């Protein structure tokens, strides 16, 4: 990343309420692309998207993966060994296809476009492009 | 396939885009070059600054034939199908540029529609748009 | 769109393959874990050395359902309807991974198919692939 | 890539002919993948399979780009600096979407294993699988 794309990203990360974000991040996931909800068989209702946004599971956990999304975007230099730990985790424990990475950076994107609006920029959604691919580029980055 | 809930929500919130459409378009046009800059490669001849009215009318094309695509959910292929006939044929554009512009038109959306971007709506876009980009490479080979 | 040229290439080409389909499907399958080792995300709890009575016996099954698509060419949706609600619905196999078993059993064809694989058959079997996928992808949402 | 991946590489190519494995992998791409022919609409026939196969200014320009390819694989620990003028050059001048240099790098995967059959096994598949996978996003890392 530029510094003009670390200081937009920056800027906008000090208004996320990680929690909540995660939350509406991982719910969109589940309800947008259903397949993902392969890893969460003991997550309890997900049978319509009220349940999928209101269970509390997909709340909690969403708030674990965007806070360590979160803790990366202080290492934003160095992606990979930011994530080495949890990459192999994913493969290892957790057997999770790298393009859940991808495709739940997308969704994270729409809820910062439907979030924060206007405020969205589109240089400012450039450069959380270039954040979410670099993440989902350091947790695949592991696998073998 | 496009549930009738699908339909539903697409002509919910297209009726809402209203009148914005083509802004909408210059602006997912835009969020595309931006993030994603190698489909800039096929607009050599444009200027693709901020503001450019030359993206500013692509823009108003590309979402007319959404408005049009959304007319006419039931029977898109005909509907399109000049447009399929013209990306195959003439612009061949490579098809997984279309996934970037419908992520961007999703974004674009979801920017300005405060109350109907719901999750549900939200699914039926990206499953619009799909179908739409389906559509518009279906007769590339 | 298959044209009728892809429908008489495919039926060609795997009419050739005959009796090894099950050898082939699984030599696909090899060569996808080892070019595209994220796949092996799908088979946790599976033998997947070279040679397992696993990956033979899964290959047999894909190359079976090959087989039943090219003989139900002109119907694919509903000769794989069993087969698009167990992706779908349990499997869940992200899609993306589907270009990548496609492409390593266009390479097995290539590689067993010295007399058959001309310009116009590898064109023909790419997209015969691609529709399959596009039918076991059909009803994830 | 591993030291016996870099040698299964090398001894493969010690095999080709350039020249043609170039001129069918550039005609294969232009009658697999026919959107790739909106760069040549000056190289004349392209209307059958058989004409983009015989045509010899598509046989000429696959002799120059596998050329390249090949003179690269001396390089395969710097392929970035190998290719970032050209890859500026495609950008720039050419206009090339870098998706055309992925969907040649696996036609050209199918030429090899069409040629040598047998002898193009899942681990050297693998191989080159890494090195297209490499060429092509050397080739499209300067991408502005
Ligand atoms: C930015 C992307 C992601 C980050 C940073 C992240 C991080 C994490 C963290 C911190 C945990 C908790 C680990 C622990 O137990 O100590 C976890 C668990 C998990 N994650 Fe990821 N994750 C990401 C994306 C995903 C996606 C997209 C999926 C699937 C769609 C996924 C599936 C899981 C599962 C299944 C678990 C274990 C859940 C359980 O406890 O039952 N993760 N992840
Ligand atoms: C939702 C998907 C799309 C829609 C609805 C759409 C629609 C259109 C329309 C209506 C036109 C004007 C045709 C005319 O003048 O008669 C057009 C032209 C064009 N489109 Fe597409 N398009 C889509 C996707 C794409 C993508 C993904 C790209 C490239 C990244 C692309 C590149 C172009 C180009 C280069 C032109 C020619 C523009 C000019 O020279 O004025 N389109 N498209
Ligand atoms: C041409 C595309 C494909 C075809 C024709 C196909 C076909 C099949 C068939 C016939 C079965 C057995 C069903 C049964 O026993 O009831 C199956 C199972 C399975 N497939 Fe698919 N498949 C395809 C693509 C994929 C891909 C791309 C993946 C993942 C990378 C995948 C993962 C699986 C898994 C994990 C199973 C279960 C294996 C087991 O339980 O032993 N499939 N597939
Ligand atoms: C392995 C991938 C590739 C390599 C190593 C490569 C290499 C080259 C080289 C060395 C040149 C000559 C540059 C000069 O001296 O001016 C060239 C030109 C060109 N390349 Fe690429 N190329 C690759 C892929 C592609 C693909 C896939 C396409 C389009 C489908 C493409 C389109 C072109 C075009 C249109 C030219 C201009 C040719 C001319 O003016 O006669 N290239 N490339
Ligand atoms: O070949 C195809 N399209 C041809 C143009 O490329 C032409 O329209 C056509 C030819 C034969 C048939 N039916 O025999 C239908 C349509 C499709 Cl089917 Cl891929």
């Amino acid at each position: 990343l530029t510094p003009e794309e670390k200081s937009a990203v920056t800027a906008l990360w000090g208004k996320v309420n990680v929690d909540e974000v995660g939350g509406e991040a991982l719910g969109r996931l589940l309800v947008v692309y259903p397949w993902t909800q392969r890893f969460f068989e003991s997550f309890g209702d997900l049978s319509t998207p009220d349940a999928v946004m209101g269970n509390p599971k997909v709340k909690a956990h969403g708030k674990k993966v965007l806070g360590a999304f979160s803790d990366g975007l202080a290492h934003l230099d160095n992606l990979k060994g930011t994530f080495a730990t949890l990459s192999e985790l994913h493969c290892d424990k957790l057997h999770v296809d790298p393009e859940n990475f991808r495709l739940l950076g997308n969704v994270l994107v729409c809820v910062l476009a439907h979030h924060f609006g206007k405020e969205f920029t589109p240089p400012v959604q450039a450069a959380y492009q270039k954040v979410v691919a670099g993440v989902a580029n350091a947790l695949a980055h592991k696998y073998h | 396939v496009l549930s009738p809930a699908d339909k539903t929500n697409v002509k919910a919130a297209w009726g809402k885009v209203g009148a914005h459409a083509g802004e909408y378009g210059a602006e997912a046009l835009e969020r595309m070059f931006l993030s994603f800059p190698t489909t800039k490669t096929y607009f050599p001849h444009f200027d693709l600054s901020h503001g450019s009215a030359q993206v500013k009318g692509h823009g108003k094309k590309v979402a007319d034939a959404l408005t049009n695509a959304v007319a006419h959910v039931d029977d898109m292929p005909n509907a399109l199908s000049a447009l399929s006939d013209l990306h195959a044929h003439k612009l061949r554009v490579d098809p997984v540029n279309f996934k970037l512009l419908s992520h961007c038109l999703l974004v674009t959306l979801a920017a300005h529609l405060p109350a109907e971007f719901t999750p549900a709506v939200h699914a039926s876009l990206d499953k619009f748009l799909a179908s739409v980009s389906t559509v518009l490479t279906s007769k590339y080979r």
